[PDB]
DNA sequence: TTTTCAACATATATTAGTAATACTTTTTCTGAAATGACTCCATGGCCAAGT
DNA sequence: ACTTGGCCATGGAGTCATTTTATCTTGTGACAGAAAAAGTATTACTAATATATGTTGAAAA
C-alpha cells in the first residue's frame, strides 16, 4: 500500500525503473519487480494455455 | 457443464463439422484430419499440408491423399509456375462426401431399375454391384468381372450390361472430370483472351463477349463430353450384345441420382395438392422426362464467374428456355399407358393432365399435352420451401410469416389487422420466430438522430437468409446425430470385435437389441433429415 | 478463531510495532498469516413503498427536531408493521405517526403525542386510535412509560426566563417527585402536572408568568392547569409547609386521590355487579324496514344516515335492534331473563304485522360487568409488573386496561377502585377472572377479602331456561301492550307522510340512480 | 368485427362451406372419395363464394350483426395464410384439400414422437 | 366584576354485532496536435453515334 | 475511318475527430395513472367510568 500512515512501501516508476536497465541488471529487477513485491505461483496448463 | 447438451461440440463448428466426422467415422484417424484442414483453410499444397497437420510428412499425405482420390473425395489440380519446377494443389471433391453421406439411398437407386427381375437374386446381385462400385472407386467390368467368378455367363452373372447407362450408373471419369469448375473456367479462359490475332487494344467488348461466348460455347461440350459418349455405350463385340467399353474405368454419376431424388420431392409436393390418381400419373410422368432436366446441373458456371447485372439476365433467360424447346422434344407430348394397374378407355383418363394447375405444370405448346420445365423447373423451385415451420413453432406462426410472404415490409399495426389474433399471441409467435431469424427487421429513424423508442419498426422476409441458415439442419443432427452414433460405439467397442467373429451372455443379447434399435433410429432419422436437406443446399 | 498449526494454542496477537502487522501465537511464536491483506477506499412494490416511507418518515422527523438516529429504529418498526399488513387500509399519516411515536417512547425521550399530532388536520384521537391499535397487533408491552422528569426539560428551554430556571428545574422536579408519592399523579395527562409543577416552582422562584404562556408549551387547558393546582392546595402540608427552604419532608402520610373521595361524597366479598348484556337473534326471513316502520311505538328508519330501524321498549328497559336481512341485535339486557323474553316480544310486532319472523340464533355476544374495591390503586407498577397481560397505555384515556388470556376478557381499571369487566359471554368467567385478579389488586397496595363460594347465583342457562326458547311461543310471552304498541292507521299515514316527506330527497337520488341503472345500458 | 375472440368459430363455418364447394362433400370415409375427377371435366368448374358467401352468411345461428363483402375477403385471406384454402383468380377461391389433415414422408400431423428418455432426438433449438 | 361552582354536555377505549358506504393504501401494468477517414471534385479513359 | 458526349472510376483535398501532455509526496471524499384487492373507518347501540374542554353562567365576593 501507499505512503506514510497506512503502512510502508515505496514507488518504482517507469521513469526510475529504466535506470537499472541501463546498468544492465537483470537479477536486480527479478528480485525487485518480482520476488520482493508480489511473488506468486500460478498453475497453468501447457495444452491450451490458461 | 453437464455435457448432455454438449456445448464444446455444439457451435463453433458449422459446415466442416459435418465432414470431419464423416471422413473420420467413415474412414478414420489420419485419413480424416487432412480433409478437416483442407476445407477449413481452403487451397493447399502437398508439402504445405505437413506445415500444420503434424502428420509425418509424405507418408500419410501421400497415402491418405491418394486414398481419398480413389474414393474421389478431393479435387486435384497441378501446374507449374512460370519461374520453374512444378507443383500440385488440392481441394475437397465437390460434395463428393455427398456420396458417402447418401450411400444406402444411392443403393435405393435400384428401385428405378428394380423392374425386369423384381426382388430376386438379381436385386441382391445389382445391390452387391453398386455397393461395391461406391466402396472401391472407379471400376472396370473387365477387372471387376475378373474378380467376379469366371466360367459362368458373364453378361448374365453380371447382368447389368446395357443397363450400365440408364440415367445414373456410371461415366468414364478422367482428368477434366474432377478439377475445380472455377479453375477450369479460368483455364478455358485461355485460347480467347490469350489467343487474339493481335488486333487492337480498342473496345474490350470484342475482347470479352466473343471470348466469353467462345468460353461459353466451348465450355458446353466440356461437360457434355462426360454426359454421354457412344464409344462407351455403343460397343457390341462378337458373339455378344451391345456393351459399354469394358476397359475404361467408370464411376457413379451423382447428378442423375440428384435428379431422380428431386423428382421424389416433387412427387411429395404434388402428392398433396392433387388426387392420388392424378398424383401417380404425374409420378410416372417424370419417369419419362426424369432423364434430361438439369436441376442442379445447369447453374454450373453460375459458380465460377462474376455475374453481370446485365449479363446475368442473359444467363437466367438462357435458363428460361434451356429445357423448354429442344429438350421439350424429349419431353411428354404423346405417351400411353406406361404401366398402370381409370381402366377400360385410357385416353380421356390421360386428359387428366389439365387437372394439374397450381403451382406447377399446367402449360404446354398450344394444345399438345406437354409440361414446360425450363420455365417450370426454375419457377417451381422457388415455391418448395413451404411447411418446415409448422410443428417447429406451432401452426399459428405460419400464417403471419406466410402473411409477411405476400405483402412486404409491413408494420405490426396492420399485421394485427391483416392477420388475425390478439396481441398476446402475436408478440410471442413473432418474437419466437425472430430469434430463429427468417423475418429479420427493417427500421427508420423517426424524428431521431438514431434512437430506439421514438423510431418505428418494420419487418420483411429476404428469403435468402431464411432458407440459408436452415442449413443449420446440416450441422444440426447430420452432425450431432452422427456423433451420437459414434460415441455409442465405444460402449460395445469391446463387443464389436466379438460380434464380428461370432457370425453369449444374456445381458450381451439385451444390449444387442438396444444398440440395434438405437442404430435403426439414427440412420432412419438421418434419411428423415436428408429428405428435408435435398431442397435447400441445391435448388 | 483458528488454531496454531504447531503449538495448537488459540491465543493470537497481531503485532503492530514494526509495521508488519503479523498475526502470531503467544505460544510457540509461529505466524498464522503474514502479509496482512486489507481492503481500502429493482422492480418491487416493496422498494417503492418502503423508501417512500423513509422519505415521508424522515420528513416528519427533523420537523420535531428528534434525533435523526431514532428514525431508523422507527422505520424498521414500520417494516415489521408492514409484515402483518396492519399498515394497508389506514391513513398513511396515522400509521407512520405511531410508528415514530412508539420509537421515541422506547428511547424515553421528550415528545408528547399531543405535540406530535398538531402537524396535521388530526384530532389527537385518530392517532390515539392507531397507536393503541398497533399495541395489540405487534406484541409490545413494557417499554413505553412516560414520566414528568423529561417533559419539564423541553418545556424549560422554551420557557424563556433566565438561568434561574435551572435551579427552578432542580426545584420543580423534587416537587413533582413528592406529588407522585402524594399519590395524585395517576390518571392524568403528564403534560398537565408538568406545566403545573413548572408554574409552581416558577411562582416559588418569584417570577410572574401567565397561565396562557405556560400552556403554550404545555398544550393543556387553563382550567385543567389550575384544577390539579387546587388538588395540590388541599394536600398534606400543602399550605402548612408552603413556606420557603424547599420542604424536605418525604413522609407521605395518607394517600387519597379525588376518586373514591367522590364516592365518599355520594355516600372477593363484594361480587361484581352485572351491567348490560348484548346478544343476537335471527328471524330467518328477510323483511321490509319500510313496512316494519309502519306500526310501532319505538322505531327509527333513516336510510340516509344508517340503514335499519331502531326499536326499544320501556319495559323491561331493553332496546335490541333490527337489520334488513331479517336479523337483529339484542341490547338493553340487564339479565338473561329480560333478554330472550323481550327478544320474543320484538317478534310480536312482525309476526303480528310483518312476515314469518321466527326466533333463531340467540347467542350472547358480550356481557358488561363492573365492581369497586373501595381502595386506592397503583397503576404505574401494575403494568410495570403484569405488563405481559397488562397494558396501561400512556395518557390516552383515564383507566388502565387489562387483557386476560384465561379466560379471555377485557377489564378496565380506575384508581378509584372502580373495575369494569366486558368482552365475556359467560357470567361464571366474569367472577373467575374477578377472584383471579383480585389477588393482583390486593397484591398491589401500600400501608371484600372473602370469596365465599366461587359460584353462588344460578348459571346463565338457568335464566335462559326461565324464558321460553321455542320460536313458536310468542302470544304466551306477549305483553298484550304490544297490541297497544301498534299505532293506528292514520298515525302510520300522516307519520309516514312526514317521514317520506323529508326522506324523498334520499329517495330522489335512490330512484334517480335506479334510472341511471337503465342508462348503464348505453 | 370486435377486436377480441369468437371469429375462428365462424371461420371453420366458412371453411365447411367452401370445402363443400370444391368437389362433392367430404367423402373421406374410404380411400377414393374425391371428385371422381370433379364430376365431369375437372376443368370447367370455377367456383367460389365472394358475393355468394353473404347469402350463406344469412344462416346466422349466432348473435351478431351483418358483415361487409370487403371484410369477407379479409377473413378468407387469413385462411390463405393458414393454407386452410387457396386463392384462385382474384375473389375466387379453392380449398387446399387439407381436409386430409382434418382427418421423409412429410406432414406435421399424423406424427408423434417418443420424446422420453433416449438421448437421441432432433430439436430446432440448441443450435440457436 | 371576578371567581366559585358547577353543571352540563360531551368525547373518551371496550365489546360485538351488523351492512353499507366510503376511503384510502397496497399490488401490478403499461404510455492542443496529429493522424484517421469522408466526401467532394476533376480528369482519364473508354464506349458510342454522327461524320 | 475520325470527333463528341457521357460516364465511371480514381486521385487529390479540404473536409471532420482521439489520445497523450512527470514523479513521491499526502490527506482526503428508479413514472404515473389506474385497477383491483384488500382492508379499515363509520354509522347505530348500552355502558360502566375518569378526565378534558368549554361555556356559561350562575352564583358568590
Ligand atoms: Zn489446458
Ligand atoms: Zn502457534
Amino acid at each position: 500500500t501507499e505512503g506514510r500512515s497506512r503502512d510502508g512501501g515505496l514507488r518504482l516508476g517507469e521513469m526510475e525503473r529504466d535506470c537499472v536497465i541501463a546498468y544492465g541488471a537483470s537479477q536486480l529487477l527479478l528480485e525487485r519487480l518480482m520476488i520482493s513485491s508480489d511473488a506468486f505461483e500460478v498453475d497453468v496448463c501447457d495444452k491450451c494455455g490458461l | 457443464v453437464m455435457t448432455i447438451s454438449s456445448l464444446e461440440q455444439r457451435t463453433l463448428n458449422p459446415d466442416l463439422f459435418l465432414y470431419k466426422e464423416l471422413v473420420k467415422a467413415h474412414l478414420g484417424e489420419r485419413a480424416a484430419s487432412v480433409i478437416g484442414m483442407l476445407v477449413a483453410l481452403g487451397r493447399l499444397s502437398v508439402r504445405e499440408l505437413v506445415e500444420k497437420i503434424d502428420g509425418m510428412d509424405v507418408d500419410s499425405v501421400k497415402t491418405t491423399l491418394v486414398s481419398l482420390t480413389q474414393l474421389r473425395c478431393v479435387k486435384y489440380l497441378q501446374e507449374t509456375a512460370i519461374s520453374g519446377k512444378k507443383t500440385t494443389y488440392y481441394y475437397y471433391n465437390e460434395e463428393g462426401i455427398h456420396i458417402l453421406l447418401y450411400s444406402g439411398l444411392i443403393i435405393d437407386e435400384i428401385i428405378t431399375q428394380m423392374r425386369v427381375n423384381d426382388e430376386e437374386e438379381h436385386k441382391q446381385l445389382v445391390a452387391e454391384i453398386v455397393q461395391n462400385v461406391i466402396s472401391l472407386g472407379s471400376l472396370t467390368v473387365e477387372d471387376y468381372l475378373s474378380s467376379v467368378t469366371s466360367d459362368s455367363m458373364k453378361y448374365t452373372i453380371s447382368s447389368l450390361f446395357v443397363q450400365l447407362c440408364e440415367m445414373g450408373y456410371l461415366i468414364q471419369i478422367s482428368k477434366l472430370h474432377y478439377t475445380p469448375i472455377e479453375d477450369l473456367w479460368q483455364f478455358l479462359y485461355e485460347k480467347h483472351y490469350k489467343n487474339i490475332p493481335r488486333n487492337s487494344p480498342l473496345s474490350d467488348l470484342k475482347k470479352r463477349s466473343q471470348a466469353k461466348m467462345n468460353a461459353k460455347t466451348d465450355f458446353a461440350k466440356i461437360i457434355n463430353k462426360p454426359n454421354e459418349l457412344s464409344q462407351i455405350l455403343t460397343v457390341d463385340p462378337k458373339t455378344s450384345l451391345r456393351i459399354v467399353k469394358p476397359t475404361v474405368s467408370l464411376t457413379i454419376n451423382l447428378d442423375r441420382f440428384m435428379k431422380g431424388r428431386r423428382s421424389k420431392q416433387l412427387i411429395n409436393l404434388a402428392k398433396t395438392r392433387v388426387g392420388s390418381v392424378t398424383a401417380q400419373v404425374y409420378k410416372i410422368a417424370l419417369r419419362l422426362t426424369e432423364q434430361k432436366s438439369p436441376k442442379i446441373r445447369d447453374p454450373l458456371t453460375q459458380t465460377g464467374l462474376l455475374q453481370d447485372l446485365e449479363e446475368a439476365k442473359s444467363f437466367q433467360d438462357e435458363a428460361e428456355l434451356v429445357e423448354e424447346k429442344t429438350p421439350g422434344l424429349t419431353f411428354n407430348a404423346i405417351d400411353l399407358a406406361r404401366h398402370l394397374p381409370s381402366a377400360s378407355l385410357i385416353n380421356s383418363h390421360l386428359k387428366i393432365l389439365a387437372s394439374s394447375n397450381f403451382p406447377f405444370l399446367n402449360e404446354t405448346k398450344p394444345g399438345v399435352y406437354y409440361v414446360p420445365y425450363s420455365k417450370l423447373m426454375p419457377v417451381l423451385k422457388s415455391s418448395v420451401y413451404e411447411y418446415v415451420i409448422a410443428s417447429t413453432l406451432g401452426p399459428s406462426a405460419m400464417r403471419l410469416s406466410r402473411c409477411i410472404r405476400d405483402n412486404k415490409l409491413v408494420s405490426e399495426k396492420i399485421i394485427n389487422s391483416t392477420a388475425l389474433m390478439k396481441e398476446k399471441d402475436i408478440r410471442s409467435t413473432l418474437a419466437s420466430l425472430i430469434r430463429y431469424n427468417s423475418v429479420e427487421i427493417q427500421e427508420v429513424p423517426r424524428t431521431a438522430d438514431r434512437s430506439a423508442s421514438r423510431a418505428v419498426f418494420l419487418f420483411r422476409c429476404k428469403e435468402t437468409h431464411s432458407y440459408n441458415f436452415m442449413r443449420q439442419n446440416l450441422e444440426w443432427n447430420m452432425a450431432n446425430l452422427l456423433f451420437k452414433k459414434e460415441k455409442l460405439k465405444q460402449e460395445n467397442s469391446t463387443l464389436l470385435k466379438k460380434a464380428n467373429r461370432d457370425d453369449l451372455l444374456p445381458s450381451e443379447l439385451n444390449q444387442l437389441k438396444m444398440v440395434n434399435e438405437r442404430e435403426l433410429n439414427v440412420f432412419a432419422r438421418l434419411s428423415r433429415l436428408l429428405s428435408l436437406w435435398e431442397v435447400f443446399q441445391m435448388a | 478463531m483458528p488454531v496454531c498449526k504447531n503449538c495448537h494454542g488459540t491465543e493470537f496477537e497481531r503485532d503492530l510495532s514494526n509495521a508488519n502487522n503479523d498475526l502470531v501465537c503467544k505460544a510457540c511464536g509461529v505466524v498464522s498469516e503474514d502479509n496482512p491483506i486489507v481492503s481500502e477506499v429493482a422492480l418491487e412494490s416493496r422498494e417503492a413503498t418502503l423508501n417512500n416511507a423513509r422519505r415521508k418518515l424522515r420528513a416528519v422527523s427533523y420537523a420535531l427536531h428528534i434525533p435523526e438516529y431514532i428514525t431508523d429504529a422507527a422505520f424498521q418498526w414500520y417494516k415489521l408493521a408492514l409484515a402483518n399488513n396492519f399498515v394497508q387500509g389506514r391513513r398513511s399519516q396515522n400509521v407512520i405517526a405511531s410508528c415514530l411515536y412508539v420509537a421515541c417512547r422506547k428511547e424515553k425521550t421528550h415528545h408528547m403525542l399531543i405535540d406530535f399530532s398538531s402537524r396535521l388536520q388530526v384530532s389527537v384521537y385518530s392517532i390515539g386510535a392507531t397507536f393503541l391499535k398497533m399495541v395489540k397487533k405487534l406484541h409490545i408491552t413494557e417499554l413505553p412509560l412516560a414520566d414528568p422528569s423529561l417533559f419539564i426539560q423541553h418545556f424549560a428551554e422554551k420557557l424563556d426566563l433566565a438561568d434561574k430556571k435551572i435551579k427552578v428545574v432542580k426545584d420543580a422536579v423534587k416537587l413533582a417527585q413528592r406529588m407522585s408519592k402524594d399519590w395524585m399523579f395517576e390518571g392524568r395527562r403528564p403534560a398537565g402536572i408538568a406545566g403545573a409543577c413548572i408554574l409552581l416552582a416558577c411562582r416559588m422562584n418569584n417570577l410572574r408568568r401567565t397561565h396562557t404562556e405556560i400552556v403554550a408549551v404545555s398544550h393543556v387547558a387553563e382550567e385543567t392547569l389550575q384544577q390539579r393546582l387546587n388538588e395540590f392546595k388541599n394536600t398534606k402540608a400543602a399550605k402548612l409547609s408552603v413556606q420557603k427552604f424547599r420542604e424536605n419532608d418525604v413522609e407521605d402520610g395518607e394517600a387519597r386521590p379525588p376518586s373514591f373521595v367522590k364516592n365518599r361524597k355520594k355516600e372477593s366479598g363484594i361480587v361484581p355487579t352485572l351491567q348490560n348484556i348484548v346478544a343476537t337473534v335471527t328471524l330467518g326471513c328477510r323483511l321490509d324496514l319500510k313496512t316494519v316502520a309502519l306500526h310501532a311505538r319505538n322505531a327509527e328508519y333513516n336510510p340516509k344516515r344508517f340503514a335499519a330501524v331502531i326499536m326499544r321498549i320501556r319495559e323491561p328497559k331493553t332496546t335490541a335492534l333490527i337489520f334488513a336481512s331479517g336479523k337483529m341485535v339484542v341490547t338493553g339486557a340487564k339479565s338473561e331473563d329480560d333478554s330472550k323474553l323481550a327478544s320474543r316480544k320484538y317478534a310480536r310486532i312482525i309476526q303480528k304485522i310483518g312476515f314469518a319472523a321466527k326466533f333463531t340464533d340467540f347467542k350472547i355476544q358480550n356481557i358488561v360487568g363492573s365492581c369497586d374495591v373501595k381502595f386506592p390503586i397503583r397503576l404505574e407498577g401494575l403494568a410495570f409488573s403484569h405488563g405481559t397481560f397488562s397494558s396501561y397505555e400512556p395518557e390516552l384515556f383515564p383507566g388502565l386496561i387489562y387483557r386476560m388470556v384465561k379466560p379471555k376478557i377485557v377489564l378496565l381499571i380506575f384508581v378509584s377502585g372502580k373495575i369494569v369487566l366486558t368482552g365475556a359471554k359467560q357470567r361464571e368467567e366474569i367472577y373467575q377472572a374477578f377472584e383471579a385478579i383480585y389477588p393482583v389488586l390486593s397484591e398491589f397496595r401500600k400501608m371484600s377479602g372473602s370469596p365465599r363460594n366461587l359460584h353462588l347465583l344460578p348459571t346463565t342457562d338457568t335464566y335462559l331456561s326461565k324464558v321460553s326458547d321455542d320460536p313458536d311461543n310468542l302470544e304466551d310471552v306477549d305483553d298484550e301492550e304490544l297490541n297497544a304498541h301498534l299505532l293506528n292507521e292514520e298515525a302510520s299515514k300522516l307519520k309516514e307522510r312526514i317521514w317520506i316527506g323529508l326522506n324523498a330527497d334520499f329517495l330522489l337520488e335512490q330512484e334517480s340512480k335506479r334510472l341511471k341503472q337503465e342508462a348503464d345500458i348505453a | 368485427e370486435l377486436d377480441i375472440e369468437f371469429i375462428n368459430s365462424l371461420l371453420t363455418i366458412v371453411w365447411r362451406f367452401i370445402s363443400e364447394n370444391t368437389f362433392p362433400n367430404g367423402f373421406k370415409n374410404f380411400e377414393n372419395g374425391p371428385k371422381k375427377n370433379v364430376f365431369y371435366a375437372p376443368n370447367v368448374k370455377n367456383y367460389s363464394t365472394t358475393q355468394e358467401i353473404l347469402e350463406f352468411i344469412t344462416a346466422a345461428q349466432v348473435a351478431n350483426v351483418e358483415l361487409t363483402p370487403s371484410n369477407i375477403r379479409s377473413l378468407c385471406e387469413v385462411l390463405v395464410y393458414d393454407d386452410k384454402l387457396e386463392k384462385v383468380t382474384h375473389d375466387c377461391y379453392r380449398v387446399t384439400l387439407e381436409s386430409i389433415l382434418q382427418m421423409s414422408i412429410f406432414n406435421y400431423f399424423k406424427m408423434f414422437p417418443a420424446s422420453k428418455h433416449d438421448k437421441e432426438v432432433v430439436y430446432f433449438d440448441e443450435w440457436t
